[PDB]
């Protein structure tokens, strides 16, 4: 049993800066029994170092890996954005094997003027149950978009829901899905319905129309 | 590689054998939903030896059929703490015990609540939208309540641009997740009869066509 | 309980000598004859002579009288017997094995067994042969896949433990026989660790090892 600190967590990098990961133990572990694993987005953990010094094969050597004793370090030369990924550092040196609380890398390319579109409720589900519009905001960057739905030319309450993807592998932007249900019958005189989008990019709140 | 079972649905109080078809043991890894790996058990069949950790012990047996060459656990007398992913790992030995390849991973969901089927929900593609680059089209999957349901399009030939979002929890215990594609065939569509849905626990697919309306 | 570990295929030529070792495994040859067991190719067990190294003596049958020299090493504890001036009809699976004495003359434990193949003819080399997985097959149960060995000569060839289905070799147009290893993966994606394929070869000791890919 061994509690461990990480790195500071989430980390904004450009691409092709060093970036420097943490693992301090609480007590103390061997100077060489410690390894570094990544997990990217939606999948399994593949091992990135082993023995705090060795790379696992078939690992570009820009994941270094250092530290001894106490605290070690993994340190990535080059930053490419197919590195956006969860890092835990196991310590196999003691009993149980204890992972790391994790870091979180996200490659700080692009400020990446969102695609906003609608995808107003058809008669599928507008015969049975509660309908639900969307509002899709396609390759964004970063993560700082709000939207709020527009219905009828006036405001709404918190009766929304917005979804976002994580970055993607070799794009690095952020898609969102915020999504409006609503009781299936009330689709009388509200004959329009929008999504107003607020972000880095694009000037202005970039709202939107449905009327059909 | 490694390829694991399916996400079983028990109640609060059950036994779920979670089998991983496997000199190297299998090590099990859980990782409770938005959290941080631990460690669960290991095993050899070269030799049959096993061994858990403290805090699961007395619930969990971990087994492996050394002649089909296929590793289980069974994590009998569960609560409804333990729902999470749990993958199997491949050990090294004694001082190389770190965890190379891995199972693509098996969530498991335990309480009594229910178990409801993925009802596909309208397309409907935007007329006017880009002028040729992206031609946004999605086919919605709402009202299903145990995870996972993957939704590829054109049975997994379209892999380029299909951005699916994870699962949100609405007013019942039942979330909702939706899959869209970018196509430059703006005007009728080559492949238009796509959308296939799996769903694990229901064993339900749905299969639905785009129209541009 | 003493195992019986033999030696391995000779192949010799029509007028030859072969020196077929049982080895007493354990180091210890007790009160306890070997007897040696002839069976030919699809055929049912003869007897062909015993000996007890603890006091040397041994004893032919006696259409094999004149041919066959039984003997053993008793400090080293390793015995063998040399048939020499043999024809052709010799081609046969020969077994050593345990006496029990006078009354007792079953033959408990046996050896792995030795074939010997005597013809003039030639010894060639276990060619292995592409394996190549069917792609659209089972759902996951059972995906096929084997790698072939075909245009060999002189058997045995050991080849690829859960499914390893292994076929006897068939004679083909030439004196050489060919014989088909397949084996089942859990595994059908990528269909990958199974890249022994390890095949020994016993006259001409060529191994070959090769890996699985699915196409």
């Amino acid at each position: 049993e061994i509690v461990l600190t990480q790195s500071p967590g989430t980390l904004s990098l450009s691409p092709g800066e060093r970036a420097t990961l943490s693992c301090r133990a609480s007590q103390s572990v061997s100077s060489s029994y410690l390894a570094w694993y990544q997990q990217r987005p939606g999948q399994a953990p593949r091992l990135l170092i082993y023995g705090a010094s060795s790379r696992a094969t078939g690992i570009p050597d820009r994941f270094s890996g250092s530290g001894s004793g106490t605290d070690f370090t993994l340190t990535i030369g080059r930053l490419e954005p197919e590195d956006s990924a969860v890092y835990y550092c196991q310590q196999y040196g003691s009993s149980p094997w204890t992972f790391g609380q994790g870091t979180k890398v996200e490659i700080k390319r692009t400020v990446a003027a969102p695609s906003v579109f609608i995808f107003p409720p058809s008669d599928e589900q507008l015969k049975s149950g509660t309908a639900s519009v969307v509002c899709l905001l396609n390759n964004f960057y970063p993560r700082e978009a709000k939207v709020q739905w527009k219905v009828d030319n006036a405001l709404q309450s918190g009766n929304s829901q917005e979804s976002v993807t994580e970055q993607d592998s070799k794009d690095s932007t952020y898609s969102l899905s915020s999504t409006l249900t609503l009781s299936k019958a009330d689709y009388e005189k509200h004959k329009v319905y929008a999504c107003e989008v607020t972000h880095q990019g694009l000037s202005s709140p970039v709202t939107k129309s449905f009327n059909r | 590689q490694l390829v694991q079972s399916g996400a079983e649905v028990k109640k609060p109080g059950s036994s779920v054998k979670v089998s991983c078809k496997a000199s190297y043991g299998i090590t099990w890894v859980r990782q409770a939903p938005g959290q941080g790996l631990e460690w669960m058990g290991r095993i050899i069949p070269i030799l049959g030896i096993s061994r858990s950790v403290q805090k699961f012990q007395g619930r969990i047996t971990i087994t492996a059929d050394k002649s089909t060459s296929t590793a289980y656990m069974d994590l009998s007398g569960l609560t409804s703490d333990d729902t999470a992913v749990y993958y199997c790992a491949r050990e090294g030995g004694s001082g190389y015990d770190f965890f190379d390849y891995w199972g693509q991973g098996t969530l498991v969901t335990v309480s009594s609540a229910s178990t409801k089927g993925p009802s596909v929900f309208p397309l409907a593609p935007s007329s006017k939208s880009t002028s040729g680059g992206t031609a946004a089209l999605g086919c919605l999957v709402k009202d299903y309540f145990p995870e996972p349901v993957t939704v590829s399009w054109n049975s997994g030939a379209l892999t380029s641009g299909v951005h699916t979002f994870p699962a949100v929890l609405q007013s019942s215990g039942l979330y909702s997740l939706s899959s869209v594609v970018t196509v430059p065939s703006s005007s009728l569509g080559t492949q238009t009869y796509i959308c296939n849905v799996n769903h694990k626990p229901s064993n339900t697919k749905v299969d639905k066509r785009v129209e541009p309306k």
